């Protein structure tokens, strides 16, 4: 009996160790409403989470507690976590351990605080942090190979042989999901359709999962797409009025290949995994070019597999045989990993306890990562 | 005052070649200061 | 030849420019080339897409900041080319590269292709009379003043050791690693990372190395300082705002010492001393840890002497006198040499002219050349 | 031989012998 | 119980392990142990610290590789009695040490200390019934058949020749040197870091001495190739990556013939041979130039034969003939010696038993020795 809770930026997939997929899958959101000194009715809460707050954002002012995965509101934080464990999952936290997820190279005092919440606030009997990167190798079956889990907050590039990291190999990255929603906000407006408002920027998102594709050929496509009109496709928004988003349909994630667009003065995603290789031994590249896996819920946008595919094999030795591993099942990758890791009677040596916690101190944390 | 020590000092460079050359056995550049 | 030899310390970090003769060097300025980032919109704005020395320094903020050498390799000759253009303009020493001699001063152990194409740079593209291309260690040796010596010169790019007796050098005792300056910069910006602060920008990492020159010092026991609560020493950045560097101060440049920190299969400073003297003839190696000089702007950082001599002393045998000899002017010591060297008759003769180039070619620099 | 032609580190297109000139 | 020996021939770079009356031997391994470097953070990671043989071949990028002999002589015994415990384990020959006697091969002119505390391991550490230690000379001298013959046996540790005619050994004659096959790799590596390909790591080590096997022919004019210009055969790294070794091909295997280009003060292999058979009498000093035995894995270079003919023609006296054999086992030759001597009855007199041991000590080792 142990609970599996992923504390992303974007969305909060919590759920029993053993289960194939999450119970609970909310966004992980504030909403606050915009009260003035007049009356307000019946039935109001000070602030909504998660569906509550996507259902009222005509009102609400949602504000994410996590910005590039680190937790900037700690009390909007634990209340996500209150929401999650008595609403949604209908259990106390007293009675299972809780395994946790962290980014590679996130700041120090994010797991301090971390646990000192669990086991203070929450009361837990035991809490385990493990890395995203490595939990997702555990939903694939593989030792060898490097993982591209690319979230809301950042996108960071973990190089594992044979179950063995290689710390000096990881390369962080502050572009993810919510700075492309906000680049393809800016880019419509100029189209003509404005979106400024947090209930807006939330409507925007929506639309981007449902359009937007990566261009195998960045240049050809737009070059396609403003000759002909067959690309243009219209959207319904939730008031009646309807949009045409054109050639910024496959502009916006154009961005992840090309940062310069959105002006992040680094190299893309593609590069980002070839120059981690370069870091790695020279015996072990052929494996890692053998095992280059997609996780996360950013490496959704259809065709980026054939992208990456065409800009890695170009930068690769032209002997070496380039493979991609994109399973169907990369949104809940990372969980499912927590799952079977959690599920594992290895992983049972691995808990921390109340009274480790005690008698050691929260430092204990920073002993039990690597 | 550095200068003025090895003002007066010479090398002979003559016959110098400090390259992986293998051909005529060992080579030391800069003879004497003759 | 009447015309006074041009002096040109082609340092990572620095490069050190002046006429043979003079006391200090007269024309130092950063070694990279700086292009502006931002568009230019308005008339009588900042002219030129180039910006080398005082102008990039000024104006960095609209710069992007790319070193063209690193570790002593050139990687890009174009900006170099440009950079050895600058040296000659109205800004630097404003003369004709034609009507000087020149001195370069490589590192040791570079590769040959390296050594090849920046000489033909000087016959092909400069019509330059003679050039002359010295080694680091020889040209301290004219600054000290002294003949027999070990020196340990750690800069930006390089740390090398030359054990040189009574002007003879012994070439197979010679040990060059590339883990310099620059890298322990890198090293440290990892450390602010986990702390909790962003450099990403080029610009921010100049400001990353002003952090590391003003904030760390070298424990002469690192496990201990390590374990203990370190004070959170704070520094004020250039807009304003304060940041806590805390133990990354010591943490950081450790770096020199234990290249199993970044993770690089190479030997200590400290190791790189004590194993080049152990390379010399056994008569020889008492006089060599008697006369140990320390040169280059790495050993600047506080508590060197009193760190290296400790771990010198447990690896130099037993009953045996260690005098580690610092020139006051540390950073200046090679260019000093250089003017030295260069202000002497017996120079003349170690020339390689422009007619002597065409016949031989690059045989006539790795003939003379040491 | 076909008996030690298994192993990796066999000499192979070589002379046995290496012998000088037996005629002045 | 005569149980059926073991033969183990403690080469510097192999290890060949086999009983006797096998025809070769079947079990051979790198003499090194490989260690994990990088941290385990799976689960169902690869198990123990410690590789030998084709397991730390196959996950060589993820281990530190360590030779415990160095020149013949075993600098660590821990990991020495694991190789030997390796031998007898399922993975090799899979028999019990208490059962078998053992035939052991050192190189000649060894210290007293080092046969004493490897025998110590063979009696103590492991119950033996028998030990018999054996020269290398001797031995090739059964496997080629011939009583009389100088055996010029140039290893990757150490090279020696040993005059024997008719059975009998002048111990007086027997010439050794330490530069061998391993130095060769280490001279390699310098020339490849002047052409700019550096190999720090101990696996990259394994990738040059491979570089070396392939692509590497002995001139037999040196001033000839020096001036001719040489044709720059390429070589794939496992990542894909293309090397031109170039002139570097044929300058590293000279080092054999002239120790000054490494800077050690002494004499050439071509002079180790002459010498050795100057030193016997008059009479025999005609038979040793007509009976020359090659050995060792140094012989096998391209053209060794022709060069090595032309350099003891020359030291050689006018007017004899020079005839030097080279078996086509060249590698092998060593412990098919050991097989046909171990195949024998007179054996069981020259072996020394667990008991006379224990009653007579090290002192009957010193006897039998020679
Ligand atoms: N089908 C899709 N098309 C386009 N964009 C998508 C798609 N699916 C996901 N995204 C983008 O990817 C982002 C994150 O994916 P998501 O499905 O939230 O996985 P996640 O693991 O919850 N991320 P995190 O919140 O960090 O755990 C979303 O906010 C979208 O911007
Ligand atoms: N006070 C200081 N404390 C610590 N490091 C310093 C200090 N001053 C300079 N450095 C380091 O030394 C470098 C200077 O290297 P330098 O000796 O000029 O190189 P080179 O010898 O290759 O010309 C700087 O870039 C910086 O990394
Ligand atoms: N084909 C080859 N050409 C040149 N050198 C070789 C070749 N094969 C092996 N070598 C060298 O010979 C060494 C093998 O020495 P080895 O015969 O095992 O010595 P030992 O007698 O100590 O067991 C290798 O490590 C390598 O340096």
């Amino acid at each position: 009996a142990a609970l599996v809770v992923d504390n992303g930026s974007g969305m909060c997939k919590a759920g029993f160790a053993g289960d194939d997929a999450p119970r609970a899958v909310f966004p992980s959101i504030v909403g606050r409403p915009r009260h003035q000194g007049v009356m307000v009715g019946m039935g109001q809460k000070d602030s909504y989470v998660g569906d509550e707050a996507q259902s009222k954002r005509g009102i609400l002012t949602l504000k994410y507690p996590i910005e590039h995965g680190i937790v900037t509101n700690w009390d909007d934080m634990e209340k996500i976590w209150h929401h999650t464990f008595y609403n949604e999952l209908r259990v106390a936290p007293e009675e299972h351990p809780v395994l946790l997820t962290e980014a590679p190279l996130n700041p120090k005092a994010n797991r301090e605080k971390m646990t000192q919440i669990m086991f203070e606030t929450f009361n837990t009997p035991a809490m385990y942090v493990a890395i995203q990167a490595v939990l997702s190798l555990y939903a694939s079956g593989r030792t060898t190979g490097i993982v591209m889990d690319s979230g809301d907050g950042v996108t960071h590039t973990v190089p594992i042989y044979e179950g063995y990291a290689l710390p000096h190999a990881i390369l962080r990255l502050d572009l993810a999901g919510r700075d492309l929603t906000d680049y393809l906000m800016k880019i419509l407006t100029e189209r003509g359709y404005s979106f400024t408002t947090t209930a807006e920027r939330e409507i925007v998102r929506d639309i981007k999962e449902k359009l937007c594709y990566v261009a195998l050929d960045f240049e050809q496509e737009m070059a396609t797409a403003a000759s002909s009109s067959s690309l243009e496709k219209s959207y319904e928004l939730p008031d009646g009025q309807v949009i045409t988003i054109g050639n910024e349909r496959f502009r916006c994630p154009e961005a992840l290949f090309q940062p310069s667009f959105l002006g992040m003065e680094s190299c893309g995603i593609h590069e980002t995994t070839f120059n981690s290789i370069m870091k790695c031994d020279v015996d072990i590249r052929k494996d890692l070019y053998a095992n280059t896996v997609l996780s996360g819920g950013t490496t959704m946008y259809p065709g980026i597999a054939d992208r990456m595919q065409k800009e890695i094999t170009a930068l690769a030795p032209s002997t070496m045989k380039i493979k991609i591993i994109a399973p169907p099942e990369r949104k809940y990758s990372v969980w499912i990993g927590g799952s079977i890791l959690a599920s594992l009677s290895t992983f049972q040596q691995m808990w921390i306890s109340k009274q480790e916690y005690d008698e050691s101190g929260p430092s204990i944390v920073h002993r039990k990562c690597f | 005052a550095a200068y003025d020590k090895f003002k007066d000092k010479r090398v002979g460079t003559k016959g110098l070649d400090f390259s992986d050359r293998i051909g005529k056995t060992k080579r030391t550049g800069y003879e004497s200061g003759e | 030849i009447a015309n006074q030899p041009v002096v040109i310390d082609n340092g990572s970090g620095v490069i050190k420019a002046g006429f043979a003769g003079d006391q200090i060097p007269k024309y130092c300025f950063p070694n990279y080339v700086g292009r502006p980032k931002h568009v230019r919109v308005m008339a009588g704005a900042l002219e030129g897409d180039i910006f080398i020395g005082p102008k990039a320094e000024e104006h960095r903020g609209l710069l992007s900041i790319r070193y063209p050498m690193e570790h002593g390799i050139v990687k890009d000759w174009n900006d170099m080319e440009r950079i050895w253009q600058y040296v000659y303009s109205k800004d630097q020493l404003q003369t004709f590269s034609e009507e000087h001699p020149v001195l370069l001063t490589e590192a040791p152990l570079n590769p040959r292709k390296n050594r090849e194409r920046a000489a033909e740079v000087f016959f092909e593209t400069f019509n330059v009379p003679a050039l002359f291309i010295s080694m680091q260690a020889v040209l301290s040796l004219y600054a000290t003043g002294r003949t027999t010596g070990v020196v340990l010169d750690s800069g930006d790019g390089v740390t090398h050791a030359v054990p040189i007796y009574e002007g003879f050098a012994m070439p197979h005792s010679i040990m060059r690693i590339d883990i310099a300056g620059r890298d322990v910069s890198r090293f440290l910006r990892l450390y602010l990372r986990k702390e909790g602060y962003d450099f990403h920008s080029s610009s921010e990492f100049e400001i990353v190395k002003a952090i590391k020159e003003r904030a760390c010092y070298l424990s002469i026991n690192p496990q201990k300082d390590e374990t203990l609560e370190t004070e959170k020493a704070q520094y004020y950045l250039p807009d304003g705002s304060t940041i806590e560097i805390g133990p990354s101060r010591f943490r950081a440049p450790e770096l020199l010492f234990r290249p199993d920190l970044i993770g690089e299969e190479s030997e200590g400073i400290h190791e790189v001393l004590v194993f080049a003297i152990q390379k010399s003839d056994m008569d020889l190696r008492r006089t060599l840890f008697s006369n140990i000089v320390l040169s280059g702007g790495s050993t600047l950082f506080k508590g060197f002497g009193d760190r290296l001599l400790s771990e010198v002393k447990k690896l130099a045998p037993k009953d045996v006198k260690i005098r580690i000899s610092a020139p006051q002017e540390r950073l200046y010591s090679t260019w000093i040499g250089g003017s030295i060297l260069a202000s002497l008759d017996t120079f003349k003769k170690m020339w390689v002219s422009k007619k002597e180039y065409e016949e031989d070619g690059a045989r006539s620099i790795h003939r003379k050349t040491f | 031989d076909p008996k030690y032609a298994d192993l990796p580190g066999i000499a192979r297109n070589e002379p046995d012998v290496y012998e000088t000139s037996d005629l002045p």
